[PDB]
């Protein structure tokens, strides 16, 4: 859970998450929080989709990025039908061409609060060193 | 006292602007400000130096 | 916090800051601080995504470029809907070009106030040197 | 403070300067000191930037090329929406080239008034040299 | 100052100088002196900024050719907004082409008046030559 | 001086020289012989700045194509505002070709009148040539 | 003179040469032998730009080939403005082309009127060949 309803009302404000959130009242009245629940797991899938290969799976903590990430994957997972030139679909993309980016090592995934966040082992990996004779006998 | 002075008319290469030509300047053996300057002013005489106590 | 809301408003007007900050409102009336702080908090997100390799995270001092990249992807961030051909959206990629640049090493952080940033010690390492034989013996 | 007010008002004249710094009277009357002064700042700054891996940052003298560059990157600092093909984007791109092209080493940076500017020590490294045996024994 | 206000009229007769200079009476009617020193001062230093790494600063006379070239830059910089497909801008650029080929080795600063200009002692740096056992012992 | 004010009249008319040269008088009814002087003198100049670095500079003869070139030039310089596709622009860009060539050693300059020109003694230049035990001693 | 105002007139007519040579008589009435001339000599002078690297200068006979470039290179000289689409100009640079072909060996310069050309001594030069011991002794 990267990002959480509050996330998005705050960075699309309530009225479009309502509009893009609520199918069956015409007008929209309700935000349905089980499709936006719905939409940012996906989010978060595709955001560990992308970082399984340099970090731990189950964060203990989120990163801002990550928080904005998130927030724009679900937003632009919320809507039905998304052609190319929606804005909002320029937006995931860009945000994935950042996912991807941190995915190839070219970007760091930034402070949570104040620690870093925890790489996997991948690179630790060596054989293990035989130096017999050198061990001041 | 400063130990460091060229009092035979000699030539020095002091370069005044885009080029370098016979002048007597600092021509001292001492040295506490300009020295990056002072080895393009300072380069060491052409002809007869002889030096003197200014005392100054 | 590289910027902040007074920042925001030196660089674009209160006028501007007020149109895209209040959104319950029409005509908009006062200047949100909570969406401003989050716009900001994205900001500084994306440039530590861009800065952790290079620099210390905690930056004890924010320097001036780093001042006007932050406040650019701020305003940025306040645009609910960015098309391509926005002006702001070109800025913002001109200044995520400029934080690249620094990333790949093409740029240097400037001076914050009259002191030099912290680099990481990430070209520091080296094995340790073996030099026996050569300490004077 | 490679430009001042002034260094603006000469190149840019002062209608100019005016009309693009007073944002709260319509139409313009006086000249905001602080807008000019930030501007020129987050131009001193991306100046800064490009030159910071080949001179020392806080420069004693202001180099005649230096002052051309400040004022037109500050000038196009003062205006709020700059699209593409506006002169005065185009100026600063050139601008900016000229910059890029001084940090590369194709450009040098010319007399300030009559001396030379200060460049880094980032050259002269070298690791000491051991010769001995060559010191006329 | 490779131009003066003289070579300026001589070059872009005065009625064009009066109208690009005089920025605060409409009809123009007197050549502003500080302007055009300025404009003159700005292609000095832009042709120094060319010409550093090749010949000494402070030349004590100048080529025609630089000459030329100083005149088309200061009347270039005495234009507030400048277009790409305005003339005048196309002779700048044709300009520094020539100036950046002089600064590349592809031409030859030429005469100033009968002698020739004074190039840096670039290319003299030689180690010094160790040739004992070679000096008629 | 490779062109007079002869040259230009018998290559131009005197009608365009005068219509390009008087630009006090409207209709134009004198040549201003020092406007002529100062395009052929910028001519000449920019030849030069061509030609350094295989001939002589003060050449004590002038060759026909360099008379040409010269006088191109001169009437392209002529013009206070000069567009690209201007036939004169097109000549004058022919010229330069030429000149290009010329200094690239793709092509000789011609004879003066019966003699050859004074090419400069670059190539000439070798070390010396140490060949003792062979002088037949 | 590889051409001559007989060959002018034979080549483009009487008429022509007198339209594009009489500048100071509307309509046209005679044709101007000095103009003639000057196109001429320039004409000349190009074709031995071309043709210094590879034959003597004073040729004592003139190819069949080179009356017919000189010819084409003298009438397109006699237009005061000379466009790029201009049938003359493309005849012109198709001369320019040939003479570009002979001057880099692709082409021959033809029999004047029965012998050969003179070539130039560039190829005939080798060191002079030291052969002692092989004299029959």
């Amino acid at each position: 859970s990267y990002c959480t309803l509050a996330d998005l009302i705050e960075q699309y404000s309530e009225q479009k998450i309502r509009e893009v959130s609520d199918r069956v009242n015409k007008p929209a009245t309700t935000i349905d929080t089980v499709i936006v629940d719905r939409a940012i797991a996906d989010a978060d899938s595709e955001i560990d989709l992308h970082l399984h290969g340099r970090y731990q799976l189950p964060l203990a903590s989120v990163p801002t990025a990550l928080k904005r990430i998130a927030c724009g994957l679900a937003y632009a997972n919320l809507h039905i039908v998304l052609k190319e030139e929606n804005p909002v679909y320029k937006t995931a993309e860009h945000l994935r061409k950042l996912l991807s980016g941190i995915a190839n090592g070219k970007l760091s995934l930034a402070l949570d609060a104040d620690g870093k966040p925890a790489p996997v082992a991948n690179t630790v990996q060596i054989s293990e060193g035989r130096n017999d004779w050198g061990a001041d006998w | 006292e400063v130990e460091g002075v060229f009092v035979r008319a000699t030539v020095e290469r002091r370069c005044r602007a885009g080029f370098c030509f016979d002048k007597e300047g600092q021509g001292f053996a001492d040295g506490v400000l300009s020295d990056e300057q002072l080895e393009a002013l300072e380069s060491d005489p052409l002809l007869k130096v002889e030096r003197c106590t200014f005392s100054g």
